[PDB]
RNA sequence: UAUUAAUCUAGAGUGUGGUAGGGAGUUUUGGAAUUUCAUGUGGAGCGGUGAAAUGCGUAGAUAUAUGAAGGAACACCAGUGGCGAAGGCGAAAACUUAGGCCAUUACUGACGCUUAGGCUUGAAAGUGUGGGGAGCAAAUAGGAUUAGAUACCCUAGUAGUCCACACCGUAAACGAUAGAUACUAGCUGUCGGGGCGAUCCCCUCGGUAGUGAAGUUAACACAUUAAGUAUCUCGCCUGG
């Protein structure tokens, strides 16, 4: 399982936040890692590949938007390596 | 039916049983397309619905 | 109501064409006059077939052209019980310029009626009361007595 | 998830040896705890699975690791003593947290009123009564107020009409 | 009239509900249609799955009545 | 004043208001509402001061978090809306700006076009009086 | 409107709780039926056609009783059903995973649409590597048919139909309707979520169908899921 609660505890920015940028990107990275494991397990899960591409597209667009509208937005990338 | 205690009504219902068996085997005495098979199934369902209001 | 007040009436609904032109109404009234004043002298002289044909023609004229025998110009008004089931005449009246007054509950097109009467005709008593009210409304014009206009009573009659 | 493990012994056998093999085969479970020992007695199978028409059924109830069963799966299939290893988990369509369960009074009322104990009473199982009294999933109200209004007008009647005294 | 609609249980287990399933069994040991059962879409498929699992457990004979 | 079933801004002021107007005059609807903005406020102002529109209101609940406008249409007892036709010339994909002597007129002067140059929207005759051209946005008549 | 500066959240997702499915793949398990074989009886037919024939039979077949092997499809439920972006998806279960719906009283701050180039998936037939190959069967042979029949009919028999790996990327891959954005009379069924509650009906948000006014299209026809209303983007169209 993804164990989202640890991801919530990882990079909180508020006293109560589940929809901030950091939580979204951390959950995206966790899901990317899990899906990479599952696709290297079985190499014919096409729907899983489509979901993987959707997740990576979401992550890329959010990261680019943060880097455009803010400067220190990608400060969570040193503590959580990209890709 | 399976049991038989009436005079001839048991064979009368066995006629229905044989008709059901024949109509089920109707799908297994000649081969056709799977899509055409499901289309025929839908048409049979529509005919049954017309028979059942 | 027709036998009470001297006005034309329709027994069976129009088949179309009996209201858009006067020439057909003229030949109809001429046929009625000829038929009545000729059958006044022909009831048993020849075979039963021709006399029965004369009677059948009289009855057919009653069925369709029964009430249209006292008009020289096109009807200036008409009262309809419902635009549905009588669509032909109301459509002609839309084509024509004659004003329309009619009964309609909700199953109508309000555009086709110029004097809306949202009176339900499902219950017979209301229809009877409104028909008598309109008969009394047209009664005062020809100086004939009125019965149910201000009377403190409702017409109650079990359905026949 | 839950674990309803229905287990079959090798046909019609004794009870002592049945408990012996049950508790021996239960040792294969890795670390999951919370099980209840149970037996469903001597039942009659619908068709001969191998040669027998009667055997003992067993029902398991516990919850734990999802990887603590494939070992039991591979041990049960090979051996001839255990025949069927049906598994039910919380993937079977279900749902209840604290309030979807206590509705059995509906069937209680059905059983009570539906049956006729008086020769002059008939309550059909499919009858309408219009019982909706209060509670309607309120229409999500949202209030406001005007601050800059202009040109107020009122129209009451709009349908086709025409003048009178048709001459 | 459906028994699974008159209770609103929305869940059925294999044990202690077999009598209703056998009541819904034609003398040919086949799943009865939706003409009489009263099951609409969810009770119907749950009953079907339960009967299939019982068949796999030799609780209802397949074709041999 | 209360309106549930929350509304959504279509894409932009002019297109939304124009399609609402066209659908209302097709369906003979009295009241039509939409999302509030300065441009739509100006459009409603000019179209109500030009004698083509009934009452118009702008409202909010407690802040600009939910701020909308609503308007009625001028009518007649014979069930005929005052407006008859509309066509948008300016589009989100194309905006044309024209000088003074290139100022269009609708019908032949009967219709009113809406032109904003530097002081909100205005009528064609006033813009020609001030000899300021600018951009048109829609023809109504 | 183009830039920047900030703000707010009717967009957007996120989370919370409820939530539904033939969604997908990997791994195990079952029965029904067919064929072959072995054993029990069996003695002149069997099989097939509109009519017949080809074909099979005393080495004892079809008919059956029991059992085994074996691989192909997973009736019943199964339906104006459901699911997914499409192709397509229906035995049972184990593991992982996909997206959807509802109240949001929660969060961030417009982060949204479309998408040239690229990338991924993409029936069925076939190509290559290797197994397995019960039936089904193009080409192939025979017998009937026809004036002729290289066809429809029947009996034979490989490729193939199955699977593991890497290919093909074709179609009526159809709703012959690109997506999105809001808005515009109604009515009748079905299902999913919420509340009330013996069922049933009720309301609210939705998937999904049918009927049907404005309006549209040349007509047919379409009708809140538009071929209406207008907008944004991409692609496509110029006689045969």
């Amino acid at each position: 399982q993804i164990d989202k609660n640890g991801i919530i505890k990882s990079a909180q920015l508020h006293d109560k936040d589940v929809g901030s940028i950091q939580v979204q990107v951390s959950l995206l990275t966790s899901q990317i890692k899990q899906l990479t494991d599952h696709l290297l397990a079985n190499k014919k899960d096409f729907i899983s590949k489509r979901g993987l591409y959707a997740k990576v597209s979401k992550r890329k667009r959010l990261l680019k938007y943060l880097k455009h509208n803010d400067l220190e937005a990608y400060r969570n990338l040193v503590k959580t390596l990209n890709l | 039916e399976v049991k038989n205690d009436d005079l001839e009504l048991a064979l009368k219902k066995f006629k229905r049983v044989s008709l059901e068996i024949r109509r089920l085997a109707q799908r297994h005495e000649y081969h056709l397309r799977k899509g055409m098979r499901l289309r025929e199934k839908r048409k049979i369902a529509q005919k049954k619905r017309r028979k059942f209001r | 109501i027709a036998k009470r007040v001297d006005v034309a009436f329709i027994t069976q609904r129009w088949l179309g064409g009996t209201l858009t032109n006067f020439k057909t109404l003229s030949i109809s009234i001429n046929k009625l006059n000829k038929l009545v004043e000729k059958q006044a002298e022909n009831a048993a002289d020849l075979t039963k077939k021709e006399n029965l044909m004369l009677s059948r023609e009289i009855e057919r004229l009653e069925k369709f052209f029964g009430g249209v025998k006292s008009l020289k110009r096109l009807p200036n008004l008409l009262i309809v019980d419902d635009p549905v089931y009588e669509k032909n005449a109301v459509a002609e009246a839309n084509i024509l310029r004659i004003p329309v007054v009619a009964l309609c509950n909700t199953n109508t097109n309000p555009e086709l009626v110029d004097f809306i009467i949202p009176a339900n005709n499902h219950q017979p008593q209301s229809t009877c009361l409104l028909m008598n009210l309109l008969a009394d409304a047209v009664a005062e014009a020809k100086a004939m007595p009125t019965m149910f206009a201000y009377k403190p009573d409702e017409e109650i009659q079990i359905e026949i | 998830m839950q674990y309803n493990i229905i287990l079959l012994v090798d046909g019609s056998l004794s009870l002592e040896q049945a408990n012996q093999v049950n508790e021996k085969q239960q040792q294969t479970l890795t670390n999951v705890e919370g099980l209840q020992t149970e037996y469903l007695g001597l039942k009659e199978l619908a068709y001969p699975i191998k040669k027998q028409l009667s055997a003992h059924y067993y029902r398991w109830k516990f919850s734990g690791d999802n990887q603590s069963t494939k070992d039991f799966k591979r041990t049960a299939n090979i051996n001839k003593q255990v025949l069927r290893e049906l598994i039910i988990n919380l993937e079977r369509e279900y749902g209840y947290l604290a309030s979807i369960n206590p509705k059995k009074q509906q069937l209680a009322l059905q059983k009570r009123a539906k049956y006729d104990e008086i020769i002059a009473r008939e309550n059909n199982p499919e009858n309408p009564d219009v019982p909706v009294t209060s509670g309607l999933a309120s229409t999500q109200p949202r209030l406001s107020r005007t601050e800059k209004a202009q040109k107020p007008k009122e129209e009451l009647w709009d349908v086709v009409q025409k003048m009178g005294n048709f001459d | 009239y459906c028994r699974f609609c008159a209770i609103g249980q929305l869940r059925i287990d294999l044990i202690d509900d077999l009598e209703a399933l056998k009541r819904f069994l034609s003398p040919y040991a086949k799943i009865n249609p939706r003409r009489i059962t009263g099951n609409c879409q969810m009770h119907q498929r749950h009953v079907a799955k339960a009967l299939k699992r019982a068949r796999y457990l030799a609780l209802v004979p397949f074709v041999k009545d | 004043i209360t309106t549930t079933k929350p509304i959504k801004a279509h894409f932009d002021p002019v297109a939304d208001l124009l399609t609402k107007i066209n659908n209302a005059r097709k369906a003979k609807l009295m009241t039509v509402t939409t999302i509030a903005s300065k441009l739509k406020i100006a459009i409603l102002e000019i179209l109500v001061k030009e004698g083509y529109l009934a009452n118009f209101q702008v409202l909010e609940n407690k802040s600009k978090t939910k701020r909308i406008v609503t308007f009625n249409l001028k009518y007649t007892q014979r069930r005929i809306p005052s407006i008859n036709g509309v066509k948008q010339i300016s589009k989100p994909g194309l905006r044309i700006y024209r000088p003074f002597e290139k100022l269009p007129l609708v019908l032949n002067g009967l219709g009113i076009a809406i032109i904003s140059t530097s002081d909100g929207v205005m009528t064609d005759k006033v813009a020609r009086l001030k000899k300021i051209g600018g951009e048109i946005l829609a023809y109504v008549w």
